[PDB]
């Protein structure tokens, strides 16, 4: 079940038709604060620019709620059978492309200690390339899983 | 724009004639000529026996529901609610469609009234409809409001115009 679900919202994140919808509204927004910026009419053209930024804030939501659930499926389906284990490889790419986007961050400090280090022990090529010392949350888990 | 468009939907039905299954069905598009003669004018086709889509279907929708919304007060209603949250804007679509019911069935029923002709022309109208937009997703054919579509009251099948 949890496989399952996590593959889906990973699914619906890399979708081509929302990456295309999100960088249409995010050159919408570009454009429309570039022509408010050439003005400061200008009453309807912010009303514009507030709907559009409305608008950007419902998408980036919803991806923000994706993955939320993916990262903490893949990490609830590595503690519960042997199954799928590859679900390793992923959840590590798709978390160091965030390690700043502090939800992900969040999710993974809940659900981390849970998962055998088994699944982990072949991908210390990886972990042990972006170890640094900046104190971060990132840090703060990634050295905590190292060790 | 408009004819060089028509030019091109043209060829790729022509396309469409070299399989089996689409010229079984006789799938394809009608077509109309565009004629531009200088940057500002043209000379376009009236196609023979159709009529507007919309202008079947906004008296038709008070003539077969007397108690429904008019055409004029939907579209105002709906154009109110445009500058809102989409919230807003889908729960007054809601309720503007619920006091709206669809009456294109009866275009058959009142300009073919012999079952076995009503039968073949609602097909070729099924049968167009399905070929136009198959192949007005590929192409990325956009602007299809109700005046660019005729409907053809002697074979039942629809024509798209204004393909700019
Ligand atoms: N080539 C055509 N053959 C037959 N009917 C046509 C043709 N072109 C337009 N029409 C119809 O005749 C009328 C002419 O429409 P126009 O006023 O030229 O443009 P329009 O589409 O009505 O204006 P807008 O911008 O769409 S509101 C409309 O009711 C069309 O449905
Ligand atoms: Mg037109």
């Amino acid at each position: 079940v949890f496989h399952q679900f996590a593959v889906f919202c990973d699914e619906q994140l890399q979708n081509p038709d929302s990456l295309e919808d999100l960088a249409r509204l995010q050159n919408l927004k570009k454009g429309k604060d570039e022509e408010v910026a050439q003005l400061k009419h200008l009453a309807k053209a912010k009303q514009w620019q507030e709907l559009d930024q409305q608008e950007l804030r419902r998408v980036e939501q919803t991806r923000s709620e994706f993955l939320k659930l993916c990262i903490e499926n893949y990490l609830l389906s590595l503690a519960a059978s042997d199954e799928h284990d590859n679900d390793a490889l992923r959840f590590m790419a798709l978390w160091l492309e965030k390690s700043e986007e502090e939800v992900a961050n969040e999710v993974v400090k809940k659900w981390i200690n849970k998962v055998p280090t088994r699944k982990f022990a072949l991908l210390m090529n990886q972990l042990s390339s972006r170890l640094q010392d900046h104190n971060t949350l990132f840090q703060k888990l990634l050295i905590d899983l190292v060790y | 724009q408009d004819a060089i468009m028509e030019q091109v939907f043209a060829a790729v039905s022509e396309l469409l004639k070299l399989h089996r299954e689409t010229r079984q069905r006789n799938l394809g598009i009608r077509t109309y000529k565009v004629l531009p003669l200088t940057s500002s004018s043209g000379l376009i086709e009236f196609v023979s026996n159709t009529i507007p889509l919309h202008e079947y279907l906004m008296p038709a929708h008070e003539r077969y529901y007397p108690k429904d919304l008019k055409g004029s007060q939907c579209r105002k209603e709906i154009a109110n609610a445009q500058t809102k949250n989409t919230e807003t804007r889908i729960a007054v679509y809601r309720r503007v469609t619920e006091r709206f019911h669809p009456v294109m069935r009866y275009f058959f029923m009142e300009y073919f009234p012999d079952p076995d002709e009503w039968f073949q022309k609602r097909t070729n109208y099924t049968r167009t409809t399905a070929a136009i937009s198959m192949l007005g997703h590929v192409l990325g054919l956009g602007d299809r409001h109700g005046h660019n579509i005729l409907l053809d009251h002697k074979t039942g099948e629809v024509v798209h115009i204004d393909l700019g």
